[PDB]
DNA sequence: TGTTTAGCTAAACA
DNA sequence: TGTTTAGCTAAACA
């Protein structure tokens, strides 16, 4: 499944504009393993609610845990920018590969 | 022991001259700044002028249109010079492309103009002392697809060898070149163009499989 | 505030998943030029809800109207190339305004 | 007319503002200029002084490359006049007047001008240009490490495209470097512009 | 048992 | 008067 630790968690809802019952309901279940039905049944929402409360903490996360100097984007482009992003891509996530293979040469 | 003064009112620019009118070194900011030196410092690179054959007393340029008008706009009345009568339109192209004052158009126009005397690209090449691949590569400006030619008259792209690039690539897929130039922030250069051509490579292997 | 023409709006509208209601809102004010406002006291609708009823169709339209070739990407770019892609997005976003006044100046 | 001169009776200048890897002294440069000699003539008169420290011998103030190309064509002498009031200024104008000297030939040039207490109004006077013109070759004196790369290696070669770059990297250098440090990226007057516009766009999302 | 997305509200904001 | 977006339901879906 999806899980995080408590301190990916922390890093996640730094700055969410999210309430109490999202930060409980996705701590239950990203971090503590809670099956989804669990607050669906005890805070008397629908299954849709609680899905929805676990899925804004996790793209949170997603985004944070981006590389630095990194960021997603989505567009609709022109076929042949198309071809640049998908190319920018590639040697993109190849440099990344040469950093991650480095700092675990060194650590 | 030295050149000699001409006033200016006898001599003529030749109307023949490779360059345009549009020449960057014909602008006047150029021009401007050659009165001024001129004007402080003298003409110290003396002009070649042939004597005019069809009108006594007059001189025509050999080379050195740009000290001439410089020297005018300083306010002189002559410009130091001496005479060579024999001096024609090659060496004046040689001249120029020694300083690398020609714009690839005005060499490709030099070049269409010796197409239609029937001289053949070999002894223009000899004439200019250029190679055969010179020549080749500016015949190509004189014949350009309509929008390429937009791209290279207003200067999105000014080096021959990417034009040369671009035509080949838009003899195979012209509506996706036409697409490309049809963006204005696209910049165009031997890069540009090379990612352009990979990405052609990418559709020509989706349209056979 | 903006505008369909009859024949725009029903391309828009197309194998759309979406209500009467939606469709008749979309239609008043899109086609017709009514205010949204109208149909939220009507209807008895928040002016969020009508907003975003308007919102639905409009979306729609614009993804039918994209050019071939055009398409949605995402990827994980250096930030500046982010920026490139963003720009990128308005210079087109700029071009299908003017391709749509231009059929409806047709029409 | 002018006159023949003997070319072993002809020195290049030591102090001329082109040094020695420029590229119109380039081996092909040459064997043209002298092709063209060979068969037509030198047909452009080169100027000399009077070497006043080697009597009968001549110093050039412009024309080195036609006269290496004499040398090439094989030539007993070359066509030249006598002009003794011509220094190192008048040499600088008539290369920049032919576009035959670099970037770091301007610079340096500059360079030697301020060492002996000229000022940039008297440099810009004395080959013609702006004081803008001296500001933006001075900025190639002192670059940068990794834009100095760039420029040596001639990843970015326009003195106006450095001088972009170096104002970039004065605000913002670790994202210069970033953009630098890939060795895909074109260094263009657009390429630079576009950085820019995205630091400024991230400066006010500091302040957001 | 969880995902998706039209459709709704609230309520700050433009 | 219209926009935005967290948060809710419903209900089709796997």
């Amino acid at each position: 499944k999806k899980r995080l630790t408590e301190s990916q968690f922390q890093e996640a809802i730094q700055g969410l504009e999210v309430g109490q019952q999202t930060i409980e309901i996705a701590r239950g279940v990203l971090v503590d393993g809670k099956p989804q039905a669990t607050f669906a049944t005890s805070l008397g929402l629908t299954r849709g609610a609680v899905s929805q409360a676990v899925h804004r903490v996790w793209a949170a996360f997603e985004d944070k845990n981006l590389p630095e100097g990194y960021a997603r984007v989505t567009a609709v482009l022109p076929e042949h920018q198309a071809y640049i992003v998908r190319k920018w891509e590639a040697d993109a996530k190849k440099k990344q590969e040469t950093k991650r293979k480095l700092a675990a040469a060194l650590e | 022991s030295g050149p000699i003064e001409l006033d200016l009112d006898l001599i003529d620019e030749d109307p023949h001259q490779p360059r345009t009118a549009d020449n960057p070194g014909f602008s006047p900011e150029s021009i401007a700044e050659i009165g001024a030196t001129i004007k402080e410092r003298g003409v110290k690179s003396p002009i070649s002028v042939r004597e005019n054959q069809e009108q006594p007393g007059r001189y025509i340029i050999n080379h050195g249109a740009r000290r001439y008008r410089g020297s005018k706009w300083a306010g002189k009345k002559s410009i130091p010079a001496f005479i060579d009568n024999d001096y024609n339109e090659a060496d004046q192209v040689i001249e120029n492309l020694q300083r690398n004052e020609l714009t690839p158009r005005e060499i490709a126009d030099f070049i269409g103009r010796e197409l239609a005397k029937g001289k053949k690209k070999g002894d223009i090449a000899k004439e200019i002392g250029k190679s055969p691949a010179f020549i080749t590569q500016h015949v190509t400006l004189l014949d350009l697809p309509e929008k390429i030619a937009d791209a290279f008259n207003t200067g999105r792209v000014r080096d021959v060898t990417v034009v040369n690039e671009l035509v080949t690539a838009f003899k195979k897929r012209p509506e996706e070149v036409e697409a490309w130039l049809d963006d204005d922030t696209q910049e165009i250069t031997r890069g540009t163009v090379k990612l352009l051509r990979e990405f052609l490579d990418e559709k020509k292997l989706a349209a056979a499989l």
